[PDB]
RNA sequence: GGCGCGUUAACAAAGCGGUAUGUAGCGGAUUGCAAAUCCGUCUAGUCCGGUUCGACUCCGGAACGCGCCUCCA
RNA sequence: UUCGGAUUGGGGUCUGCAACCCGACCCCAUGAAGCCGGAAUCGCUAGUAAUCGCGGAUCAGCCAUGCCGCGGUGAAUACG
RNA sequence: UCCCCCGUGCCCAUAGCGGCGUGGAACCACCCGUUCCCAUUCCGAACACGGAAGUGAAACGCGCCAGCGCCGAUGGUACUGGGCGGGCGACCGCCUGGGAGAGUAGGUCGGUGCGGGGGA
RNA sequence: CGCCUCCUAAAAGGUAACGGAGGCGCCCAAAGGUCCCCUCAGGCGGGACGGAAAUCCGCCGGAGAGCGCAAGGGUAGAAGGGGGCCUGACUGCGAGGCCUGCAAGCCGAGCAGGGGCGAAAGCCGGGCCUAGUGAACCGGUGGUCCCGUGUGGAAGGGCCAU
RNA sequence: CUGACUGGGGCCUGUAGAGCACUGAUAGGGCUAGGGGGCCCACCAGCCUACCAAACCCUGUCAAACUCCGAAGGGUCCCAG
């Protein structure tokens, strides 16, 4: 499970789900990539879940790529305890995905071994995905 | 200005060998003597012993010149030492006396080094520059065995107008500095 | 939490008082401000905490020398 | 990068334009010495004096007296009377002190 | 050059167990020493000492040979 | 202020009136402050001691 | 969950911003031999991150252990 | 230390078919610990203790500072 | 009015780093000395003075070079003042006005004022 | 539970929560004034003991160092490092402003007296700056000689400093 | 006639966005100070790594308490309705 090894804050303000993607909008190393369509914090958990997938799919072989980070800390107040009191303690991490961000990519696989890695992966996932592969258009970039 | 030898044979006899050797089209291009600065790194005296003062008057005799105090810049505790404290004493010889010190010291002092071999071929700065380390200082003519207290030894360093250490290695031998193979 | 943290200080209320164009008078304040953001050109004076005022009557004037800094002038009438 | 000179020679100047009178400034070369009257509002030279131009000859601190001289001499023919003495790079002494001496003798007020 | 803090040079000869006289400025006007450079055997080529056989440490001996071949 | 630095007054030492009140380390600097300072009753720079506040 | 405290070597247990102890263990002495006794010797600071010239020692976190509180309904 | 003579480098002699593991001796160089020894423990009452040298068996040679003998110089103390 | 040099400004890298070439008639510098004024927590290195044997080697000035650095459009987009809508929500569309940052083409090895010395 | 710094705070100022992070209740007789001089951290190479790291030399290095203590702003064309002489860490004021419910808080040219440093121009009414603090009442100590209960004194008050 | 509001002009600002120059975070690869073992060998060092990892190079990202940048707006003054 992936986490900050140092953190120059523990807790971080609750930002903003606006907006397309930033950066990371073209696949950049690997052959197919999965691609978000709309917006989520996705936690460290549904991550490795997806990887995971993946990697039981590719038998032998197969490189992925993963290309989010859950940096963000994700705090939850203990149950039954009153509003006040400070912000809740840290209970995980995610990754703040917008539109169009290309979130995983692999390589070194056949494009049938790639589109059903990459569709099981999605069903991990709680946003609507869509497989891409490599094109014109991300070699221009 | 005091007739020196040295001064004297690296006019006559060394700088017409050196245009011969490396062309120099200019006068001013041929390397000359720049300064020599020797160090004392006593480290002994921090707060011991204030026998600066017996080396001070040590060096003052070889050299000619009172040498200067050089304190830590900082504390460290795997030495013991403070911050601004006394460890070291510095002297820097230039135009005649710089002359006079090098001529004793490859006639009278070098020769008195147990088991001399020459010098270190590979202490050239890469830039056109010598430094040396001596051991005991016994060996200056001034020094006798009946004032030696302590034993100590100095880094002496040898700045030239070389830009390269080839040409400044040529100067050096021709000068008098005796390499080992 | 809400026994660690909880603290703060008084705003101070710093910046810009008068701006490019204004009449000052004499010892009109000019700037509040921590350090030379501005500096002090002609007829201004920088008291110790930096702040710059006004030291003939006068339009304000600003302006920007690159790796000099930024002035404040007062220009005479 | 600086060096040891250019950063004396700003040092020396920031401190004289501050006061806003007309600036007194002096050029040493180790043959001549110069000395021009500025006004630094507008960027303008008022006069200039040097050894080059009046052709003295001699030892160097009494040279740069009678620079004063000429200079002070040139000075109050066009209604100047209060400058200040930028001494730039140099230490008020020798030379650029005595052609401060020689610029007082021919009344000038610094 | 500060005055009072250093010691005055005065010409001076520094005399070698050789024989030889080095003419300099010193602030002892006399000096004697056991070596110089025109006697240290570094300096005069090789001045072989006394071990100037290599070692022979190799077969040099023939160690007899009198033995059948 | 504390134990160690603490307050004081200046007296002046030729009209003995108290003119000017201060601080000093008593460790640092354990001998009385002289200082020259203007008298506004004797209308001129005169030393001042230091005396117990 | 709140608040307070503690973690040291073989065990029990202290002081210290720069330097234990008791009983054991080990080598010797004594003894027919073991114990007792005597002469010598000896193993360290829970972990991570800071401040500091310098941390077992001061500060922050984590883990474990201990003590008290958790009421009106 | 002109005390002390371990350890090591080098040159040699002899015995033995053969001195590397593993002999003795000579010469040169090296010149360690050791400043009278903790708790404790041993021998000895007179030609004894202490101290000095000499011979023998085994044995080519010898790791003998051991063992069995021989003589030279020669004490102190025993109240109980 | 032309050119070279010296001093002092302004604009504040399109002005810089780096590479190559060049300047001693004049100026400037290095340079020669340390009696004198002055000076080194030691040193005439620095600061200072007295000069003219030498050299433009170093420094400085002046030229060429787009390797780096800096500047940088047009077009399009993000965002958004104001006006309207959609979506269970996270959020998203349309109209009207404004409009980046990055990237691309490309530009740059400065521009200019005053004074002084010299030559044409 | 008062005070300082940053964020939240929506590009003037201001802005809440038992919101997110840290500090203060000192200190310095120089760590103050002025004049003069100087310029870092780091990296690479060389050098007796001597090293990751002591002191010395050469080269690159524009601020990544330092500035007593949190954070932020500022800063080498110094506010940083060193030295000489000094006490302006002044008295009497104070045009004009910032801030602001009040009360507080903050900046300040200039004039007079008497000074410090500097050849001079000039600077100096503490400290690179923003925390290091407490109204009034009651009382203590020094000065002043204003009041002094018929009068001269005194007791005791006032005023200025603390 | 000075007002809300509006027009023109100057100055002030660091949010949205964006970016990686600083401070932190961070994915893949290359090159390697130093690590784990290793053919070992302590006489003495290189080398092996499909196990880490400093700087550096390429590619690719993140930030309320990051900024080489930076709007729309907003504030304020002057003149005009
Ligand atoms: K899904
Ligand atoms: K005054
Ligand atoms: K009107
Ligand atoms: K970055
Ligand atoms: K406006
Ligand atoms: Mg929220
Ligand atoms: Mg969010
Ligand atoms: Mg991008
Ligand atoms: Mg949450
Ligand atoms: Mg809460
Ligand atoms: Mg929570
Ligand atoms: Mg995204
Ligand atoms: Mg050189
Ligand atoms: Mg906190
Ligand atoms: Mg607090
Ligand atoms: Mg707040
Ligand atoms: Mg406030
Ligand atoms: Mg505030
Ligand atoms: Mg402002
Ligand atoms: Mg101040
Ligand atoms: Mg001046
Ligand atoms: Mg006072
Ligand atoms: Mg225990
Ligand atoms: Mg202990
Ligand atoms: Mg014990
Ligand atoms: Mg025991
Ligand atoms: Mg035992
Ligand atoms: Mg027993
Ligand atoms: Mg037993
Ligand atoms: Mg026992
Ligand atoms: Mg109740
Ligand atoms: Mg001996
Ligand atoms: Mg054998
Ligand atoms: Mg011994
Ligand atoms: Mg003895
Ligand atoms: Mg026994
Ligand atoms: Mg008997
Ligand atoms: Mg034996
Ligand atoms: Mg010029
Ligand atoms: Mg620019
Ligand atoms: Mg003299
Ligand atoms: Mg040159
Ligand atoms: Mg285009
Ligand atoms: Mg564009
Ligand atoms: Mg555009
Ligand atoms: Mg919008
Ligand atoms: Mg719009
Ligand atoms: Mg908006
Ligand atoms: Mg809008
Ligand atoms: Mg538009
Ligand atoms: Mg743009
Ligand atoms: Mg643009
Ligand atoms: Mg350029
Ligand atoms: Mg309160
Ligand atoms: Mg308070
Ligand atoms: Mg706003
Ligand atoms: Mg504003
Ligand atoms: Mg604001
Ligand atoms: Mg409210
Ligand atoms: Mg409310
Ligand atoms: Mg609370
Ligand atoms: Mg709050
Ligand atoms: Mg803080
Ligand atoms: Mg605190
Ligand atoms: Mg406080
Ligand atoms: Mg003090
Ligand atoms: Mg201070
Ligand atoms: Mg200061
Ligand atoms: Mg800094
Ligand atoms: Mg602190
Ligand atoms: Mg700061
Ligand atoms: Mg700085
Ligand atoms: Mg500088
Ligand atoms: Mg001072
Ligand atoms: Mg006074
Ligand atoms: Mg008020
Ligand atoms: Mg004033
Ligand atoms: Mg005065
Ligand atoms: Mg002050
Ligand atoms: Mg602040
Ligand atoms: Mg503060
Ligand atoms: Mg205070
Ligand atoms: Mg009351
Ligand atoms: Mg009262
Ligand atoms: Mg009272
Ligand atoms: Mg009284
Ligand atoms: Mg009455
Ligand atoms: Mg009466
Ligand atoms: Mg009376
Ligand atoms: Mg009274
Ligand atoms: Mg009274
Ligand atoms: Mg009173
Ligand atoms: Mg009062
Ligand atoms: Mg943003
Ligand atoms: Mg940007
Ligand atoms: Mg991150
Ligand atoms: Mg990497
Ligand atoms: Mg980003
Ligand atoms: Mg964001
Ligand atoms: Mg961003
Ligand atoms: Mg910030
Ligand atoms: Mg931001
Ligand atoms: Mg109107
Ligand atoms: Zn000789
Ligand atoms: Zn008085």
């Amino acid at each position: 499970m992936l986490m900050p090894r140092r953190m120059k804050y523990r807790k971080q303000q609750r930002g903003r789900l606006k907006g397309a993607t930033k950066g990371g909008d073209y696949v950049a190393f690997g052959d197919y990539g999965l691609v978000a369509l709309e917006p989520a914090w996705i936690t460290a958990q549904q991550i490795e879940a997806a990887r995971v997938a993946m990697v039981r799919h590719f038998r032998r072989g197969g490189k992925i790529f993963i290309r989010i980070f859950p940096d963000k800390p994700y705090t939850k107040k203990p149950l039954e305890v009153r509003m006040g009191k400070g912000k809740g303690n840290v209970e995980g991490y995610v990754a703040v995905v917008k539109p169009g961000r290309v979130m995983f990519e692999v390589a070194g696989v056949t494009e049938e071994q790639a589109m059903e890695a990459l569709r099981i992966a999605g069903h991990k996932l709680p946003i609507k995905t869509k497989i891409v592969r490599r094109d014109a258009y991300d070699e221009a970039q | 200005p005091l007739d020196v030898a040295l001064k004297r044979k690296y006019y006559e006899e060394v700088r017409p060998e050196l245009i011969r050797r490396f062309g120099y089209q200019n006068v001013w291009e041929v390397p000359r003597l720049e300064k020599v600065v020797i160090n004392q790194g006593l480290g002994e005296a921090k707060e011991d012993a204030r026998i600066l003062e017996k080396a001070a008057q040590e060096l003052a005799l070889i050299t000619g010149q009172k040498p200067a105090v050089t304190r830590a810049k900082k504390s460290i505790s795997n030495f013991k030492l403070r911050k601004g404290m006394p460890i070291g004493l510095r002297v820097t010889l230039r135009r005649d006396r710089m002359w006079i010190f090098l001529e004793k010291l490859l006639n009278v002092a070098l020769p008195r080094i147990r088991d001399f071999r020459g010098l270190n071929p590979n202490s050239f700065d890469g830039r056109g520059n010598y430094n040396l380390g001596l051991r005991e200082q016994l060996i200056f003519p001034e020094i006798t065995y009946d004032m030696v207290d302590a034993l100590r030894g100095m880094d002496i360093a040898v700045v030239t107008t070389a830009e390269t250490d080839e040409e400044a290695r040529a100067l050096l031998e021709l000068l008098g500095f005796p390499f080992r193979k | 939490g809400s026994t660690r943290n909880g603290r703060d200080s008084q705003a101070k209320r710093l910046g810009v008082k008068r701006y490019e164009g204004q009449v000052v008078r004499a010892g009109n304040i000019l700037v509040r401000q921590r350090g030379t953001r501005f500096k002090p050109g002609k007829n201004v004076g920088m008291g110790r905490d930096f702040t710059l005022f006004a030291l003939v009557d006068g339009v304000v004037e600003f302006q920007d020398r690159g790796r000099l800094g930024r002035y404040v002038h007062v220009r005479p009438l | 990068r600086l060096t040891a000179y250019e950063r004396r020679k700003f040092r020396v100047r920031n401190r004289i334009k501050r006061t806003g009178r007309l600036r007194l400034s002096v050029f040493r070369s180790l043959k001549h010495i110069y000395a021009q009257i500025i006004d630094d509002e507008k960027g303008v030279t008022l006069v200039s004096a040097s050894s080059l131009a009046l052709k003295l000859k001699g030892n160097k601190t009494e040279v740069a007296r009678q620079v004063g001289r000429a200079l002070a001499e040139k000075a109050l023919a066009l209604g100047i009377k209060q400058v200040a003495f930028d001494r730039g790079p140099y230490k008020y002494h020798g030379r650029v002190k005595a052609l401060a001496e020689g610029a007082r003798e021919g009344g000038l007020e610094f | 050059m500060k005055e009072g803090i250093h010691p005055k040079l005065v010409p001076a000869r520094i005399i070698c167990g050789c024989g030889n006289v080095i003419e300099t400025y010193s602030t002892k006007p006399e000096i004697y020493v056991e070596v110089c450079s025109k006697c240290h055997p570094f300096y005069t080529g090789q001045q072989r000492f006394v071990d100037t056989e290599g070692r022979v440490e190799r077969f040099q001996r023939r160690y007899g040979d009198s033995y059948r071949k | 202020a504390s134990e160690v630095r603490i307050k004081l007054l200046l007296e002046c030492t030729e009209c003995k009136r108290r003119n000017y009140a201060t601080e000093k380390n008593k460790r640092n600097t354990p001998n009385k402050l002289e200082l020259r300072k203007y008298c506004p009753w004797c209308r001129k720079h005169t030393v001042h001691r230091e005396v117990k506040i």
